[PDB]
């Protein structure tokens, strides 16, 4: 019985580190668009705005 | 040669104010 | 048994809130406050379904304070707790520790006499800072010193975080660095080093990373102070209080640097074929590969040393390890040390946060060591300090805010006397 | 809280001003009619550093103007969010400077200064934790430059603690507008290098170079140069108002960029700025903002930071970023560079993080650098004086009005000091001490 | 009396066992079925209300974390709450508690507890002490206890069953200080002292049991199982008595000789245990067996002065004398020569329950001044250096009872050397 | 019993993706990972269903590494194994033993360390490499040093691709052969050398494929070292461990070159035709036909041969198949041994790779002996290696990477040496 115990144990800990793997996969793919820059078609139309 | 340049170790230079002891008891 | 911890600085309450979390969902008690007995070291049971920890964010820049005041845990924390002030200490250890410290100082002390009032088995007390800055530096060594004196014998351990040799965030680090070690030199109990640059390496070599942020860092640390408190909170087969490391790890007054390291350190991917054994995770703990600390201890003596375990550990495998460590010559101990171990063998595996990096595991490994290579950390910081020191560089500051020349004087030569100290004592 | 306050001095300065309180109104969301109607919560809490709050969301900028003409008010008044600005801010005479420091310093500053300290003085005691003063400002014009740095020399009089930032334009040899620039440049400057905390030292040849060159524009009106002028602002107060991974305020990076006093002149740029054809084409990362922040074609100077040594920098952050990247980018432009930065300070370079970037953007960067190749300017300008000076021309117009020749003689004099010891850190020898 | 985390933890492995071996329950009622185990069960338990039992014990140590345990767990019902000797500051393997810094306001309370436990018996047989000798509760509380207790009492008999300084590995760094302080107190107070060390716990799973991770669960069921073996004569008849005093006026030749090294048979593996005999030879050759002893002391490398066997169960006494005999002779080298017949043999006909026959080894021999020296030399080089001394001196004590002390512990070498 | 294998260069990671593809598939273990004891001394079985080999990949171009992170065996190999560098010796042996692998070596033998530390029962290294290269031959010949100043007792053997005589896929590998010879001398314990032209040949002969490639000899290597350690695997009616090639084949300390050869080589339609009894498997081993090593043993002397069999073989055939070779004089063995070969027998067939050629084989058998022709292969090379070195060329690369003369004229000398110690040993 202790030795199933041990199988049953190992088996739940395994799912647990796929699902982190499923997780991190899923972050590293998120802070690759936040952390990348962008120009929005606001910041150019600043400029050229006066005659003076 | 940068590769091959041997490394140096000296203690890179402080002031002339190398006169003090340990605080600690010598033995 | 409870223990309370100070949190100075904005690089002290950023660890205070990594902390804080993993103790709020180790303990299982909700953001809003409550559960759906072992919490009593960290939270107090106030009224009826209702626990506030036992720590004060205290800091100059309210900035960071009300948005920890603002954000999830609102109601966790209480308002009375976390004190901030209206004006930094911009970097300066000088503005910190005479012009703005002497009006936050007695506040956040007549608050944490109160905090330790509550208390009933108060272990001791455990600072978080960051010698860098102007506020941690400056207002933590005064704050320090008084408790030092309100006090005096129970346990203050620090978890400072020092500069790294290359990786620099500003210009005056060295003058901080130094006139706060001058006085945590003395005043400081058990201070253990804690270095950005080597935790960077270990995110990207250990967990991957490839862009990490200080919030990593930061799990990192707590994971590190949970590890070292759970032998507190926790029953295991082989205990130990804080009052260990005071007895066990320091042999003289003013030998009190200890390096810090942590095995496993390992990613999903990297931990699913790995088979976690004691000996290798206590192999990983000696390499100076998985030091928190920017500094190889081949090139010193180890002095002693602590090791902590957690999850499925038996002491049979502890002895094994240590013995096996012991007979290879791959590192040595000083001739007047023959036994310098500590171990403590602790029954609950780490908790796993969700958002952490960190892969669970069944077992773990917290070193708190000391040797001789914390010499050649100051030496390097204090080649750096005189260079500034050599044209009289940004004293001026120091100076007109209300420090002289004498002071810088002395904490230089303190230093060197404690440099004498540390290559004097390896012999 | 901490506690912003503009000053605006002459033209140039109410243009700088309008265009820098459009700019931040637009940040802080409040309407060109000055009530509140923005979306975010973040948009509200730190509103203080430069709004006072009037009467149902109604935010009135924490603004002082000047001039001697009334066309400047009268512009600044009719254009657009001219209708935030406090009608009693606006202290204010009607006879003109006319391109004369001496006007503005001892004949017409004298009267109206008087009233500009009440002003100035109702609203520092108006906040309840005043970070520092800021002025913005010409060298070359008469009400900007003498009025300006009498005010300037009064407040450092009465407020001693508080910091001080001159956002000052210095008069350059390729654009000279006027012809009496170096008289008025070299008692400026002798005035700055004894009152100012900092200066940020700016000129139109850099924004007419970026302009052309980096935003390829093909008509660079002073709008264009203003709007940089005013992120640069923006950017550097931006530490204050929004929360971060690492805050620095304007004290913070004093006392990281100062070594001694009168070493209080930086040269500044920005990054990102590349045009609307060639958007398309580049990468958006961290070390494209690094690497055009370190560009000596982005530096808003006349003088090239390649003739001399970086003795501090700074560089300040805006958006959501990696610490890791931004500290690995600084360690390897300080340590490939190496011939570029003085040697008796190790680890010259200063960092901060913002979370929220300005409009148009998701990440940007500031960048201060004080240098000793900022002489350069002080040499070019302090030639044409002694040209100039030599046999007392358009002398009779400052002592006609109570000027000597030894003002003129001092300023010369305290320039060169300030030229050789700036030269003399430079080639400072490096370990050593006496 | 037991002292400290260490102690604690044996106390209760210790009373798990005898509380099964009398047949009370955890809950404290008597559930057994013989007439034997009433008869002797004052020796240990007292008769509360309504048929309870309740151990003779006194828990006492510094910190509340231990004490938890061993309440939490099974068989932790049983304590009388009155018992809980209980400070609150802690000891953090520390000197400085145990005699002059954090215990005194303990050790009063605990002599309150143990004098009216002791008066409440007719005739007190002795008093026996378990604790640990790396800590500084476990250390401190017991043998200060010891110290006050002979004063008190001085023809009681004292027993230690003392954990000596981890052998190889150290678990604590300040382990040759605390050790070698104990020691000396020991030697002027302790009537009988057991030495016990993790290492031969472990070799012993090691080898004979071949268990995959013995926890301390083994370990100190194996000093339980030794406790009892050791004071069983007591609760039980048999052919040939002997109580402690017996063994300490035939083990004791000096009064300053007086460590024992101790082993404890029958110890099968559950895969070898199908392949064993049981009979007198299987126990004898298993019990001289150097690999089985409880202690880092090899009998080869010195003289058996005196040896004892306390034997369990139904067994012919003739042939136990002469396997002594037998034994004796054929290692004729390893034996004192001005002192013949060097074993004492004792049976007693009830074995612990589940088994037919065991035995218990008690050998006072010079190959223990091994272990003396090798502290001793630890001593020295940490002392010359004035290492760790400032946590100890500024305590509230001299420098001169450190030396009185390491004196007192080469003159324990120089006499056990003298009979070699 | 267990085994580590390094794989040095692209040869050497090539012929371990065949070699550990093979592993995979005799032990039923699955390209993931997992299965659906012999495995024991190739693979680790950690946790609960995944075993991970006890091999190492290592090279300084990142192409063929990353191609193997990117194949079907990814979950197989564990990122931490996997060396890579950034840039290649591009067949230097200079570059790649003084430039650039001083960097790369440290990380190859500490990842080595903890290898053998999660061993237990180490019976010895073995290497795959190739000497005609940059990376494979100078920090492989660094990594050889370096183990055998750290372990030196433990066994390491080197299955080494000398280059062709005739044929060649470089122009300086002359330099780079020799001064891996040179320090290969007195560090490696057994050699077994690999030609590629003779494996060309055997491809043609014996499987009649008229266009081979790199696959198929890294297969018929793969093929070799699986039938070389099936004695260590499973059980055999008289098996041989690794230890006794040192033992029985090598009788001087600098005689340690090793022909091999396999039988059968065959196709399906030939195998269902023929029979295949142990007298022609054995016979067919022992052509010059049928050797992985372009030379003929017929011109020189037989000192001594180890002989494996897999599969349904007696001792009574091999008794008789070994005798019939002895008195047959096409051969002569030296006098100087008269019993002069060590015969094992094993239970398990050789395993079969679909996709591959080979067909399913009753009985399989590989030689390996020690005979004179080595000289020779030495001497052919030694005589363009200083037809070469004459007019200096490509001299100067060599000197700017940081050598010199002095070395160049000690290795000629050493194999000068080692041919005078072949000819005067055949005597
Ligand atoms: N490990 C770690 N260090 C941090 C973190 N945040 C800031 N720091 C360190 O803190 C140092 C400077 O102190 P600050 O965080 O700015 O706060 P401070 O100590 O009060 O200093 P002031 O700016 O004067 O307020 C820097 O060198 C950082 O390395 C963090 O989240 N984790
Ligand atoms: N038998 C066999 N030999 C190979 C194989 N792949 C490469 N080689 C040999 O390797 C030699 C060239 O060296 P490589 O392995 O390609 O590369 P290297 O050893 O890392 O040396 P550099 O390319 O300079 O870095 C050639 O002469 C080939 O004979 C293979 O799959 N099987
Ligand atoms: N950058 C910038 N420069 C200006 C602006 N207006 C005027 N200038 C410069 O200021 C100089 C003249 O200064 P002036 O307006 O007479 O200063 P005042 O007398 O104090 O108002 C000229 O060389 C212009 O190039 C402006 O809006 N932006
Ligand atoms: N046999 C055994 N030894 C123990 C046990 N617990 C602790 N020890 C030993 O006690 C020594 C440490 O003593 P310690 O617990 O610090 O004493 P304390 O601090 O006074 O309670 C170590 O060398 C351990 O080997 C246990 O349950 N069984
Ligand atoms: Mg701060
Ligand atoms: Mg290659």
């Amino acid at each position: 019985r202790v030795d199933d115990f041990k199988k049953a144990q190992m088996a739940r800990a395994s799912e647990i580190l796929k699902k982190q793997q499923e997780e991190k996969a899923e972050r590293d793919k998120h802070l690759a668009s936040l952390y990348r820059n962008k120009m929005a078609p606001e910041f150019f139309t600043q400029f050229g705005t006066s005659h003076r | 040669s940068r590769y091959l340049q041997p490394p140096n170790n000296e203690e890179p230079w402080k002031m002339s104010k190398f006169k003090t002891g340990p605080k600690v008891t010598q033995y | 048994r409870e223990v309370i911890s100070i949190h100075i600085g904005q690089a002290g309450i950023q660890v205070g809130n990594a902390c804080w979390e993993l103790y709020c969902l180790e303990h299982g008690i909700q953001p809003d406050g409550q559960m759906p007995d072992a919490f009593n070291t960290f939270f107090s049971e106030t009224g009826a379904g209702k626990h506030v920890p036992r720590c004060i964010f205290l800091d100059l820049e309210p900035t960071v304070v009300d948005e920890v005041r603002t954000g999830t845990y609102r109601q966790l924390f209480h308002p009375e707790q976390l004190i901030s002030g209206k004006e930094d200490a911009a970097n300066n250890f000088a503005r910190g520790h005479y012009t703005i410290g002497k009006e936050i100082v007695d506040l956040a002390l007549d608050r944490i006499r109160k905090l330790a009032d509550n208390c009933t088995g108060l272990q001791g007390f455990l600072v978080f800072n960051a010698v860098g800055g102007g506020t941690g530096s400056g207002l933590g060594s005064l704050l320090l010193e008084r408790l030092s004196v309100d006090y005096g014998k129970k346990s203050k351990l620090g978890f400072t975080v020092y500069p790294s040799p290359q990786v620099s965030t500003a210009v005056v680090e060295p003058y901080n660095s130094v006139l706060s070690t001058h006085s945590l030199l003395e005043h400081t109990d058990v201070a253990v080093m804690l270095d950005n640059e080597a935790i960077y390496d270990i995110c990207r070599r250990s967990l991957d990373i490839e862009r990490p942020t200080y919030t990593n860092l930061n799990r990192l640390i707590a994971q590190v102070i949970s590890s070292l408190t759970a032998s507190l909170r926790f029953d295991g087969a082989l205990n130990v209080d804080i009052t260990e490391f005071q007895t066990n790890l320091v042999p003289y007054p003013r030998i009190h640097f200890m390096l810090s390291s942590y095995a496993p350190i390992i990613s999903a991917e990297k931990a699913y074929h790995e088979q976690l054994s004691v000996a290798e995770i206590t192999n990983a703990a000696f390499e100076p590969a998985s030091m928190m600390v920017k500094c190889d201890p081949r090139h010193g003596k180890y002095m002693a040393c602590c090791l902590m375990y957690r999850g499925d550990v038996v002491p049979k495998d502890v002895n094994a390890s240590v013995a096996t460590i012991k007979t290879k010559r791959t590192i040595q101990f000083v001739d007047w040390c023959p036994t310098g171990f500590k171990c403590g063998i602790n029954y609950q595996p780490p908790t796993v946060v969700p958002g952490g990096d960190l892969a669970k595991v069944q077992r773990a490994v917290c070193m708190i060591s000391n040797s001789t290579a914390i010499g050649e950390i100051f030496s390097r910081l204090d080649h750096k300090f005189d260079l500034m020191y050599a044209k009289r560089a940004f004293v001026h500051w120091y100076v007109g805010e209300g420090m002289e020349e004498g002071e810088f004087s002395e904490a230089r030569e303190d230093l060197a006397a404690l440099e004498k100290d540390f290559e004097e004592v390896g012999a | 809280m901490r506690e912003i306050v503009h000053i605006q001095g002459g033209q140039c300065g109410n243009q700088i001003g309008a265009k820098f309180w459009e700019v931040v109104s637009d940040e802080h969301g409040i309407d060109p009619t000055g009530t509140y109607h923005g979306d975010s919560d973040l948009q509200l809490e730190r509103i203080n550093v430069y709004f006072n709050e009037a009467t149902g969301g109604r935010y009135v900028p924490r603004a002082i103007l000047m001039d001697l003409e009334p066309g400047t008010m009268d512009s600044v008044r009719s254009g657009p969010y001219g209708q935030i600005f406090r009608p009693d801010n606006f202290v204010f005479g009607q006879t003109g400077a006319g391109n004369n420091w001496a006007k503005g310093h001892y004949t017409e500053g004298a009267e109206l200064i008087d009233s500009v300290l009440d002003v100035v003085r109702k609203e520092a005691e108006s906040c309840d934790c005043l970070q520092g003063f800021q002025v913005c400002h010409s060298l070359g014009g008469g009400t900007g430059s003498g009025m300006g740095t009498l005010l300037i020399s009064k407040i450092r009089e009465e407020y001693p603690d508080r910091m001080m930032l001159t956002f000052s334009v210095v008069p350059s040899p390729k654009v000279s507008d006027t012809v009496v620039e170096p008289y008025n440049a070299t008692l400026s400057v002798h005035q700055l290098v004894e009152n100012a905390d900092e200066c940020m030292v700016l000129d139109n040849e850099a924004l007419y170079d970026i302009c052309f060159r980096t935003l390829k524009l093909t008509t660079p009106t002073f709008g264009d140069l203003n709007h940089l002028i005013s992120a640069v602002m923006s950017g550097i107060t931006c530490c204050l108002r929004f929360p971060g991974q690492l805050n620095a305020d304007l004290r913070k990076l004093a006392v990281n960029l100062i070594p001694f006093p009168r070493l209080h002149f930086f040269m500044v740029g920005f990054t990102p700025l590349t045009s609307r054809g060639s958007q398309q084409y580049r990468a958006l990362t961290v070390p494209e903002l690094t690497q055009q922040m370190w560009d000596a074609k982005n530096m808003m100077c006349a003088a090239d930071p390649r003739h001399g040594r970086y003795l501090t920098a700074s560089a300040l952050f805006r958006g959501r970023m990696s610490t890791k990247e931004v500290d690995e980018q600084m360690l390897n432009v300080q340590n490939k560079n190496s011939s570029y930065f003085v040697e008796w300070i190790p680890n010259n370079v200063k960092s901060s993080v913002c979370d929220i970037p300005p409009k148009g953007l998701k990440m940007s960067a500031t960048f201060i650098g004080n240098s000793t190749a900022i002489q350069e300017m002080f040499k070019r300008v302090s030639e044409q004086f002694t040209a100039m000076f030599r046999r007392k021309a358009f002398l009779h117009w400052y002592t006609g009005e109570g000027m000597d020749e030894m003002e003129f003689t001092e300023a010369e004099s305290n320039m060169n000091d300030l030229v050789s010891e700036y030269q003399q850190y430079q080639d400072a020898s490096a370990e050593e001490e006496g």
